[PDB]
C-alpha cells in the first residue's frame, strides 16, 4: 500500500472539490489521480474511506492505486487516472451525436456491476450520483469517493440507515440522469415539493429517445416499497437482457 | 412546386423594413391569417439566390424556428413566413420594453432560443450567424430563429464568431453554441455591442491569448459561468443546445432558487 513520493511527478489540479483536492501524476510510467488533502490535518476521515478501498475492489470500481504518506503531513491518496472524467460533465459536451444506445448502455452496465458487487460485500454508499461517475480512456464508467435531497430513497431521508434498496433508488436517478445526457433531477419541481411529491407517488417522465426497455427499469428501481425495487442482480439480468436483445438500439 | 401560391392570396398591408434585397411587409394570406411577406426589388439579386433562402426552411420545422409558408417565384417574387410582430430581438431589447425586463424574462427567452437551437442540432445544420439582431420577437416574449444562415453540417460578425470559425472557416454547431455565448451578454446588457471599447481587429487576438467578457452587471454569476462554458477554446467541450435549453429551462429550480430582484435585473 505504500509508495516513495519521490519517483512521483504531479502534472496538474483536474479537480477542485469543497471537499478535496484532486491532481494528475506520473509514477514510473503510469498516469494517476492523486486526492490532496491539507483541511487542516483533517484528511483523515479520509483514510478510514483508503481503508475500504482496499478490501473491496472491483474492475467497475476506480482501483485505489496505493498511499504516500510523508512526514512533512503531506497526506496524499493516489487513485487510477479516469482520463475523461466526470460522466455528467461528459455527457453535457458531447451529448446524442456521440453517445449513442450501446455507449449509454455500457455505462449503464458499468455501474449495476459495481453496484452487484458491493451489493454481496454487504455495502451501501448513499451517495449515488453521476456527478460522482469517471470516465476511463477508453469508454469505461467507474465510481470515485463513498458517501443531496435529488437522489436519495424517500425512507433513508426520514432516517440514518442507507440499505442496499436505498442505493437501487439511487440507481434509478442516475439512469435518468444518463439518458437525459446530465440533466438535473426533476425538471419541473420546486426544492421542497420534491420529497412530497415523490412519496406521494410519482416518477420522472422519460428521457427523451429513451428505449421504452429501459425507462421500466428505472421504474422499476422507483418502488415506494424497498422491499419491490430489483437488486443490482435482478438489474444486470434486465440490462443484459435488453443488451442482448438489442433493445436500445 | 406546391410551396407556391397566387398573389391573391396575399393583401400587403404595412411595410416592415428594408435592405438591399428588397422589403418585408405585414399582409393577410386567404383574408384570414397574419403573415410576413419578404419581396425581392428586381435586380438586385436572383430569383435564385433569393428563393434559395426559403429552401433550407422547406424541410426543418419547429415551434421555436419562424416558419415558412408559402412562395411567389413570378416577377414580383415572394416568401411568405410567420409573423412576428415585435421584430428582432437587438432591437427589442434597447426599446421601452426591452429597460423593463427582469431576468426570469430574460432566462427563459434564452431557453426559448436555445430550444430551437437545440432542435438545428438535431437535424445536423449549422446556423452559423447567431445575435439578437437574428432572433424574432411574438407577442407575450416569444422568441424564434429565423430566415439567415443554415446550411448544414453534412459574412462572419467577429465579435460573435468562435475563433475557430472566424480562423479556419470551422463553422460547427459548436460554433453555433459560442455565439449563443455572446448572444447571452447582449440579453442580460439591454442589448449592448459585445466587447465593448474593444474593435473587431483587436477582439480575436485578445479571444486567441484566452481574454473572455467579464460578467455582467447585475447578471447572476452563476449565468456568466454557463457563458464561460460556451467560450471554452476547445470546440468539443462547449456545452450542447440541449443542456442549454435544460440548464435555462430549470435556471430557477436548480441553479438559483433565492432570486433577489435587482435595480436592472
Amino acid at each position: 500500500w505504500a509508495l516513495n513520493m519521490k519517483e512521483l511527478k504531479l502534472l496538474q489540479t483536474i479537480g477542485k472539490g469543497e471537499f478535496g483536492d484532486v491532481m494528475l501524476g506520473d509514477y514510473r510510467g503510469n498516469k494517476v489521480a492523486v486526492k490532496c488533502i491539507k483541511n487542516d490535518a483533517t484528511a483523515q476521515a479520509f483514510l478510514a474511506e483508503a481503508s475500504v478501498m482496499t478490501q473491496l475492489r472491483h474492475s467497475n470500481l476506480v482501483q485505489l492505486l496505493g498511499v504516500i504518506v510523508e512526514e512533512k503531513g503531506g497526506l496524499y491518496i493516489v487513485t487510477e487516472y479516469m482520463a475523461k472524467g466526470s460522466l455528467v460533465d461528459y455527457l453535457r459536451s458531447r451529448g446524442r451525436s456521440v453517445l449513442g444506445g450501446d455507449c449509454l448502455l455500457k455505462f449503464s452496465l458499468d455501474v449495476c456491476e459495481a453496484m452487484e458487487y458491493l451489493e454481496g460485500n454487504n455495502f451501501v454508499h448513499r451517495d449515488l450520483a453521476a456527478r460522482n461517475v469517471l470516465v476511463s480512456e477508453d469508454n469505461v464508467a467507474k465510481v470515485s469517493d463513498f458517501g443531496p435531497v435529488k437522489w436519495t430513497a424517500p425512507e433513508a431521508l426520514r432516517e440514518a440507515a442507507f440499505s442496499t434498496k436505498s442505493d437501487v433508488w439511487s440507481f434509478g436517478i442516475l439512469l435518468w440522469e444518463i439518458y437525459s445526457f446530465g440533466r438535473v433531477p426533476y425538471p419541473r419541481i420546486p426544492l421542497k415539493d420534491v420529497v412530497p411529491r415523490v412519496e406521494k407517488g410519482y416518477k420522472m417522465d422519460a428521457p427523451d429517445g429513451c428505449p421504452p426497455a429501459v425507462y421500466e427499469v428505472m421504474k422499476n428501481c422507483w418502488h415506494l416499497d424497498a422491499a419491490m425495487r430489483p437488486s443490482f442482480l435482478q438489474l444486470r439480468e434486465q440490462l443484459e437482457h435488453i443488451k442482448t436483445h438489442e433493445l436500445h438500439l | 412546386d406546391a410551396w407556391e401560391i397566387p398573389r391573391e392570396s396575399l393583401r400587403l398591408e404595412v411595410k416592415l423594413g428594408q435592405g438591399c434585397f428588397g422589403e418585408v411587409w405585414m399582409g393577410t394570406w386567404n383574408g384570414t391569417t397574419r403573415v410576413a411577406i419578404k419581396t425581392l426589388k428586381p435586380g438586385t439579386m436572383s430569383p435564385e439566390a433569393f428563393l434559395q433562402e426559403a429552401q433550407v426552411m422547406k424541410k426543418l420545422r419547429h415551434e421555436k424556428l419562424v416558419q415558412l409558408y408559402a412562395v411567389v417565384s413570378e416577377e414580383p417574387i415572394y416568401i411568405v413566413t410567420e409573423y412576428m410582430s415585435k421584430g428582432s430581438l437587438l432591437d427589442f431589447l434597447k426599446g421601452e420594453m426591452g429597460k423593463y425586463l427582469r431576468l426570469p424574462q430574460l432566462v427563459d427567452m434564452a431557453a426559448q432560443i436555445a430550444s430551437g437551437m437545440a432542435y438545428v442540432e438535431r437535424m445536423n445544420y449549422v446556423h452559423r450567424d447567431l445575435r439578437a439582431a437574428n432572433i424574432l420577437v411574438g407577442e407575450n416574449l416569444v422568441c424564434k430563429v429565423a430566415d439567415f444562415g443554415l446550411a448544414r453540417l453534412i459574412k462572419f460578425p467577429i465579435k460573435w464568431t468562435a475563433p475557430e470559425a472566424a480562423l479556419y472557416g470551422r463553422f460547427t454547431i459548436k460554433s453555433d453554441v459560442w455565439s449563443f455565448g455572446i448572444l447571452l451578454t447582449e440579453l442580460t446588457t439591454k442589448g449592448r455591442v459585445p466587447y465593448p471599447g474593444m474593435v473587431n481587429r483587436e477582439v480575436l487576438d485578445q479571444v486567441e491569448r484566452g481574454y473572455r467578457m467579464p460578467c455582467p452587471p447585475e447578471c447572476p454569476e452563476s449565468l456568466h459561468d454557463l457563458m464561460c462554458q460556451c467560450w471554452r477554446k476547445d470546440p468539443e467541450e462547449r456545452p450542447t443546445f440541449e443542456y442549454l435549453q435544460a440548464f435555462l429551462e430549470d435556471y430557477f429550480t436548480s441553479t438559483e432558487p433565492q432570486y433577489q430582484p435587482g435595480e436592472n435585473l
